[PDB]
RNA sequence: CUCGGAACGUUGCUUCACUUAUCGAAUGAAGAGACCAAUGGGUUUAGCGUAGUCUUCGGGCUAUGCACCGUCUAGGUUUGGGAGUCCCCUGUGGGUACCCAACCGUG
């Protein structure tokens, strides 16, 4: 398991593919 | 998170309460060595894939 | 604390 | 054949036990520790009531 | 008929607390690890007055137990608290006025205030000006402490619940006659909209059970049942007795044989 | 028609002990409990036995022993062992006086 130094859980940052420019 | 707390609390409630034999029999599993041997035989006779068929 | 340790050791050598 | 014999030892031949055995009723580690400590505290608080 | 004033106040509306200019709720610090095992030493930085409260409030600065910062709690100051005083809070705090200790650590017969009804509730009993609780006895078998509340009732609480040594500051406030309606006006400015008070017999019967009649009178007994519905439950609610008390004031409130 | 008991099976209520439903508080859910050890757990790190009792003969079940899970500490007290005061001038600066075990204690 990991280690959490904060008393509440927050959403981890994940990979975010950027939106493509539409025609 | 709520789902994390609930899935841990679910295991606690399953162990604290009185489990009837119909459900309790599934906690008395086959031993590891026999389980590995059985799954090896199953893998040997696995069904053919879409390609091979 | 050092005084107690020395007294304990001195008593040890005195008793033995 | 060996696998059939092994699984029969655990499941088929033990049918009567499997049909009757209830599960659960397991205390937590903290509850088990608390019960053990309580028994130790009250270990010999009844020695004077024994005639022998 | 119409809704009685006592029922209307339940809606909130214009009868709510005048909370502006108040400094915030007054409480002990959080019952954290340091309090349960050691102690936390703070410094009284200011003694301040809050509108609608007779007791003085103390701003006490603590170091953060886990982070590089300060906390600055706000408590009800006991009588004798002064700026620069060191406040000790925890299991190992010494018995001195202004310190916060678990009740089980406080000797019987001591006078306490800011008493926690529940462990960690941060102080709910003996908070009004000049009030205090008296420690009657400790019972280690059940881990409880018996107290004499300011009203006279005796109450048992867990021994891990904390209390502050001393009496609440600002005592004797009710000893000075008001002498003027205007002084009451200023008194209630910081509390709520509940003054002046109109007698029920002076109202009309549409809005109050005591209203009406060709003489100002209550034509029925003013002692009403506990089970009376709102709008009918006015007067002396569920009174066990009436009239001038003679030969000793009994302790009021509900009867708890425990 | 009236009372005395089993010892089996089940239960109408109810004492006590318990904790997982539930309820009340508090907290940024910020340090719970144990290691100090069972009237615990374990064939998926548990194993070794013994005595009954079953077996579809593979192995279980009930007891009862042994071992494993399973580990450390501030401080307090007393038991063994080894092993390194000096510069500058009366004063100044630098430094050495330990380790383990047992009992209490519990973080
Ligand atoms: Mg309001
Ligand atoms: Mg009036
Ligand atoms: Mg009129
Ligand atoms: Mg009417
Ligand atoms: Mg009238
Ligand atoms: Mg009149
Ligand atoms: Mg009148
Ligand atoms: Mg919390
Ligand atoms: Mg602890
Ligand atoms: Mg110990
Ligand atoms: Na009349």
């Amino acid at each position: 398991r990991k280690s959490y130094t904060r008393p509440q859980f927050r959403r981890p940052h994940t990979y975010r593919k950027p939106a493509m420019a539409k025609p | 998170p709520t789902f994390v707390t609930m899935q841990r609390k679910k295991r606690v409630l399953q162990r604290r309460l009185k489990v009837p034999p119909a459900l309790n029999q599934f906690t008395k599993v086959l031993d590891r060595a026999s389980r590995n041997e059985a799954l090896k035989l199953i893998k040997k006779y696995a069904p053919e894939t879409r390609k091979a068929r | 604390k050092m005084k107690l340790s020395h007294k304990r050791t001195a008593n040890k050598k005195k008793s033995k | 054949k060996n696998l059939i014999r092994s699984v029969n030892a655990r499941f088929l031949s033990r049918s009567d036990v499997i049909r009757r055995q209830w599960g659960g009723l397991q205390l937590s580690l903290r509850s088990r520790a608390e019960l053990r400590k309580k028994h130790a505290r009250n270990a010999g608080v009844d020695a004077a009531a024994i005639i022998q | 008929g119409k809704t009685v004033l006592s029922c209307r106040k339940g809606n909130g509306s214009v009868y709510q607390v005048h909370g502006h200019k108040r400094l915030g709720p007054a409480k002990l610090r959080i019952l954290d690890y340091a309090e349960r095992h050691g102690y936390m030493r703070g410094v009284v930085k200011s003694i301040e007055h809050e509108a609608g409260r007779g007791a003085a409030l103390a701003r006490v600065e603590f170091r953060h137990p886990y982070k590089f910062r300060r906390v600055k709690e706000l408590m009800v100051a006991p009588e004798g608290m002064f700026t620069g005083q060191s406040v000790f809070c925890g299991q190992k705090a010494p018995l001195a006025i202004g310190n916060v200790l678990p009740l089980g650590q406080i000797t019987e017969g001591c006078i306490v205030c800011n008493v926690e009804a529940k462990p960690g509730d941060r102080g709910t009993l003996a908070r009004a000006s000049g009030d205090y609780c008296i420690i009657i006895s400790h019972n280690h078998e059940t881990g409880r402490t018996r107290l004499k509340l300011p009203s006279g009732q005796k109450k048992s609480v867990p021994s891990t619940s904390r209390a502050m040594i001393g009496i609440i500051s600002g005592g004797g406030r009710i000893e000075k006659p008001v002498l003027k309606a205007g002084n009451s006006f200023y008194r209630f400015r910081g509390k709520r909209n509940c003054w002046p008070k109109v007698r029920g017999v002076a109202r009309n019967p549409v809005e109050h059970p005591h209203g009406g009649g060709n003489h100002q009178h209550i034509g029925h007994p003013s002692t009403v049942s506990r089970h009376s519905p709102p709008g009918q439950k006015v007067g002396l609610i569920a009174a066990r007795r009436t009239g001038r008390i003679r030969g000793g004031k009994a302790v009021k409130g509900a009867w708890h044989p425990e």
